[PDB]
């Protein structure tokens, strides 16, 4: 076997568990169409958001 | 004069049946699954005994 050296495990102690995640979101409303992610790795920062 | 009042003992019988998956979910959800089952039957029986009496 390939074991599980290629994936996460996070074993359960209850069936049907869940995972949360945090996105830093800008534009005065974290939950809105078009809101943007501050630390997204592919998309660059809004270089002038805090500036001009 | 001495007379006697007699009767045979009669029976009551209950069963539940909990799958292993259910027992596992009960444990996960904070229930003592093996004791839960016994309390269910014991309680239901004791209640039925009170109804009978």
């Amino acid at each position: 076997l390939i074991a599980f050296d290629i994936c996460g495990v996070q074993p359960m102690n209850s069936p049907t568990g869940q995972v949360f995640a945090l996105r830093a979101v800008y534009g005065k409303d974290p939950v809105a169409a078009g809101a943007k992610e501050a630390f997204h790795p592919m998309y660059g920062p809004d270089a002038m958001f805090s500036g001009q | 004069q001495i007379n006697k009042w007699q009767t045979a003992v009669k029976s009551r019988k209950l069963k539940t049946g909990i799958t292993v998956e259910l027992a596992q979910d009960l444990e996960a959800n904070g229930f003592d699954a093996p004791n839960f089952l016994e309390d269910l039957l014991a309680t239901e029986m004791a209640d039925e005994i009170n109804k009978d009496i």
